[PDB]
């Protein structure tokens, strides 16, 4: 049951956390330190609960947010697999399925090295279940997707795989035995005992990625770092719509008509046999990988699509419905570009004036979009991809709009002119994204190492039997140095009151507080800016005015790019440029997606400097409806979460650089807003012993010697730090 | 200066930039100044061949909406009597037959088939036109009553909400402004009940629960 040595008196602090949340079917919220082996904590009891068929049933789904750390989950549990294996004697059967289908897919050299995921998987599925489903037999055109047919053979058969594999592990099996990550996964979902994949993949309302069978008997799912659920769920149902998209769609309108015109009865009587079968008994035509190229369920919590074949009986008639839609939709676009308008169910009502038959052909469209292409089975998917966007949209507008939100954003965001207007359909109820989750599941546990206010689980608007505050001791001398700055000499103004471009007199001493941090602190630092143009504003005075003149002389600097390609470059450098004779401080952005998937180690990355209040500051009026609805839920929330949204991202970013529990961390706080907000947002285990013991308005020049006093002591005398042997009560 | 202005004399679009054109019944291009001269020179004619018209039927839309002629005739033909043909069946039908048969003939007018008098002379002869019109009269009286009340409750509530915000602003402000002004003259003319500190603590503790 892997106690395995001194485990910084925590598994016992989490032992009863399982036994309360699982034996009593507790939904459950965990605080966790950032320096706590996040599965070594959790899975060691979870896999202990795996064998404990405590009545009969123990499922496991797990998700996290980044595919390298997904494999890092897998990585040491293989020894945990091996750990008790020798100890309990023999070895029982197991499976943990890393189910990737986005990147890791194809072993054919013609298909593989084209860069993006979705379009190339469209080429794959167009080849498999659109070319070799339409043109079944053949030699040349039919292409050699041979191990799909090997899946046919061993899907008729019964093998038994070994333990947990990875994306690449099956690819050598792809070049030997393990077949397709999708198929070699569909057959393994049949008897899966543990699934790990992305937090995003479950939470796709666009294509409803139903992972298991809907079996809520004991559906046992585990959640780590589940911080920005809104930024998942609302963005999971967020619908962007380009004018360039529509005109391309306008161009393949009559393009598809030419396919209709050239086909007289060949694909048309194929429809006629089965469109009659659509009327007679409703059944989807395909159960294979075609559904992957298909909106599984745009609006999942519905009863059924009972009266399909909506007010539309023919195909060009159905095509005219989109002519009735799109051409009206640009009429619902182009005039509307003068005023931002937030009217979600009023739009569909005024649409009902314009659309002749509504609310059934709005909801029964995206399949009849697809199915009238399914009798074709011709059009390449990336060509058809901006169209599937559209029949997704009014389908979403058809069903869930009165609780949700329509926003129209034509004006200046990377367009200085009006050259690309856009609108968006957001949802608002991440609850209603996670209510079907909860109804499909048993009682499933969030763990977030940043979540200090427990009051934001009712921002998820849900119920909780178990929600406490995890308190761990530190006989490791001192876990960390949290250091709120508040300079008095250079007069702290670190919140953007006079904003990131309103004055540079604020900015005259962020270099000073950094270079001295650079001068003292060795061994690589990853700091967090607010945004890319903020970052662009950050270094804007830094070149022309004299700033780097000692900064490059002390360590070096790793610019992270708006483009993720060049952003991954310095990364290749930073893991290297620290581990050689160079400190090489990396420079980065909190809210940007450089802030996940890393888990910095004492090897490289052991200090973080705050820069400003880490709040949104960018997207207009996505607030107000989201604001007023929680004001329709709890009514004093303007002040409230608009603190915590910064805070929930802060230690999400900031509290990262320690892994085990001796790994160090200098998480200083250059901030003007600290009085309650930083204190509310910091962990109750972390405000208590460490944050502002007697160090609040710590001018950097004074705070210089603090880290000096910190590290110099903390570097030496380590042997014994909270050593546990046998069980001696202690009772916390 | 955008398409070709009107096919008539080009003194409308080249001279006035801040005015848009109009579109007749069959999807053609015509400026707005040739509407007045269309009344004394033919009274409803399309200005390229001489196709006769109705009461000018000039949709003023350069948003490429009636440029597809199939679009503007849906606005013509479905809204003609075929709207009135339509909704009496989603009130009371068998299960979908009164939809999809009726859906079929939508396609059998949009193609310029000119098989319409065949259906116009069997349009309302089998059923009651007043029963048709009264449901059109029902639904339109329903929907206009429906839309205005939806417009009012979204007008009333948030305005009532922001005023409730506005008065709570007025609540917390002058409370704070007066209770300390009360706490001001609390000392003036009286050295507190029986001690230096006493009721001036008493008042320094009573005033927070008043906001709370
Ligand atoms: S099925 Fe397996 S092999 Fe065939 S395309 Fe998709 S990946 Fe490439
Ligand atoms: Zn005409
Ligand atoms: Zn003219």
């Amino acid at each position: 049951y892997f106690p395995y040595d001194y485990i910084y008196p925590e598994q016992f602090s989490y032992m009863r956390e399982l036994k309360r949340t699982l034996d009593a079917k507790g939904h459950g919220v965990l605080e966790m330190p950032s320096g706590t082996g996040k599965t070594v904590s959790l899975l060691a009891l979870i896999m202990a609960y795996q064998r404990a068929y405590p009545l009969e049933v123990t499922k496991l789904i797990y998700c996290s947010r980044t595919v390298p750390e997904i494999e890092k989950v897998i990585e040491e549990l293989r020894k945990l697999l091996n750990f008790y294996e020798k100890q309990e004697g023999e070895k029982l059967p197991f499976l943990g399925l890393a189910l990737s289908s986005r990147k890791n897919l194809c072993i054919h050299p013609e298909v593989t090295p084209l860069r993006f995921g979705k379009d190339v998987d469209g080429k794959c599925h167009s080849l498999t279940a659109s070319y070799v489903r339409a043109q079944y037999q053949h030699d040349t055109s039919l292409p050699h997707c041979r191990f799909y047919e090997e899946f046919d053979a061993h899907g008729r058969e019964v093998p038994l795989p070994a333990g947990i594999y990875n994306l690449d592990d099956l690819k050598a099996l792809g070049r030997r035995q393990g077949w397709c990550p999708y198929f070699l996964a569909r057959y393994s979902i049949l008897h899966a005992n543990v699934v790990v994949y992305s937090y995003h993949y479950l939470l796709d309302p666009k294509i409803a990625d139903l992972v298991s069978k809907e079996l809520a008997r004991k559906a046992v799912v585990v959640f780590d770092e589940a911080h920005n659920i809104d930024n998942v769920c609302i963005d999971s149902m967020s619908v962007n719509l380009t004018r360039r998209t529509l005109d391309r769609c306008q161009g393949n309108l009559e393009t598809l008509q030419k396919t209709v015109l050239r086909i007289k009865e060949t694909d048309e009587q194929r429809l006629r046999d089965e469109y009659r079968r659509l009327v007679e008994g409703l059944r989807e035509a395909s159960a294979a990988r075609e559904t992957d190229a298909h909106l599984a369920n745009p609006v999942l919590p519905d009863e059924v699509l009972q009266e399909a074949v909506p007010g539309s009986i023919r195909t060009a008639e159905h095509f005219l419905g989109f002519l009735r839609r799109l051409l009206e939709y640009v009429k619902w676009r182009l005039r509307v570009q003068h005023v931002v308008q937030e009217s979600p169910p009023a739009f569909l009502s005024g649409l009902a004036q314009r659309v002749c038959i509504q609310r059934k052909p709005l909801r029964f469209c995206a399949e009849r979009l697809r199915s009238l292409l399914h009798t074709l089975e011709i059009t390449d998917l990336a060509d058809f991809s901006p169209l599937t966007l559209l029949a997704n949209f009014a389908t979403l507008v058809s069903t869930y709009a009165k609780g949700f939100t329509i926003i129209i954003e034509p004006f200046d965001d990377r367009t200085p002119t009006i050259a690309n207007p856009i609108l968006h359909f957001s949802c608002m109820d991440a609850s209603l994204a996670i209510k079907p989750v909860f109804e499909r599941f048993q009682s499933v546990i969030i763990t977030s190492g940043t979540l200090s206010p427990l009051d934001i689980y009712p921002k998820i608007l849900d119920f909780h039997p178990v929600t406490m505050a995890t308190f761990t001791m530190t006989l490791a001398r001192v876990c960390l140095c949290p250091m709120i700055i508040g300079r008095g000499n250079d007069q702290v103004a670190i919140s953007s009151k006079f904003e990131t471009r309103e004055d540079i007199a604020v900015i005259r001493n962020y270099g000073n507080l950094l270079l001295e941090m650079s001068a003292v602190v060795p061994d690589g630092i990853v700091a967090f800016f607010t945004s890319y143009q903020y970052m662009e504003s950050t270094v804007a005075s830094w070149y022309e005015q004299g700033i780097l003149e000692n900064i490059q002389r002390n360590k070096l600097l790793f610019i992270e790019t708006q483009d993720g390609a060049e952003t991954s470059v310095a990364l290749e450098k930073y893991q290297e440029a620290c581990e050689n004779g160079r400190g090489a401080i990396l420079l980065s952005v909190a809210r940007g997606k450089v802030s996940e998937g890393i888990d910095f180690v004492h090897h490289y990355g052991r200090a973080v400097i705050m820069f400003g209040v880490p709040y949104v500051y960018t997207q207009s009026r996505i607030l107000k409806a989201r604001l007023e609805y929680l004001r329709d839920q709890f009514q004093i929330r303007e002040n409230d979460f608009l603190t915590f949204d910064a805070m929930r991202h802060a230690a999400q970013c900031v509290g990262r650089a320690i892994r085990g529990k001796t790994d160090y961390g200098l998480m200083v706080f250059a901030d003007k807003r600290f009085a309650r907000g930083d204190k509310r947002g910091k962990l109750p285990r972390w405000i208590q012993e460490h944050l502002t013991d007697a160090n609040l308005n710590l001018t950097v020049d004074e705070g210089v010697q603090v880290a000096k006093y910190f590290l110099r002591q903390m570097a030496q005398p380590f042997h014994r730090e909270d050593q546990l042997g046998l069980s001696l009560l202690s009772l916390e | 200066m955008d398409d070709q202005g009107c096919p008539r004399c080009k003194t409308t679009k080249y001279r006035n930039p801040s005015l848009k054109l109009m579109v007749n019944v069959c999807g053609h291009t015509l400026c707005e100044s040739c509407v007045d001269l269309l009344f004394v020179r033919g009274a409803g004619n399309c200005p390229e061949c001489g196709t006769p018209l109705r009461k000018s039927n000039f949709r003023v839309q350069l948003f490429e909406d009636p440029t597809v002629d199939k679009e503007v005739e849906i606005r013509k033909k479905v809204l003609k009597i075929y709207n009135k043909r339509e909704e009496d069946f989603p009130s009371l039908r068998e299960y979908n037959d009164f939809l999809e048969e009726v859906e079929e003939i939508v396609f059998n007018l949009t193609n310029n088939v000119d098989l319409d008098n065949t259906k116009k002379k069997m349009e309302i002869y089998q059923k009651e036109n007043k029963d048709v019109i009264q449901k059109n009269k029902l639904k339109l009286t329903r929907e206009q009553e429906e839309l205005e009340e939806a417009l009012e409750v979204e007008r009333q509530e948030n305005e009532q909400r922001r005023l409730f915000i506005q008065k709570e602003e007025q609540l917390q402000q002058i409370l704070k402004r007066k209770n300390k002004q009360a706490f001001l003259d609390e000392l003036e003319s009286s050295d507190l009940p029986v001690a230096l500190l006493l009721a001036q603590h008493k008042d320094r503790s009573t005033q927070l629960e008043m906001q709370l």
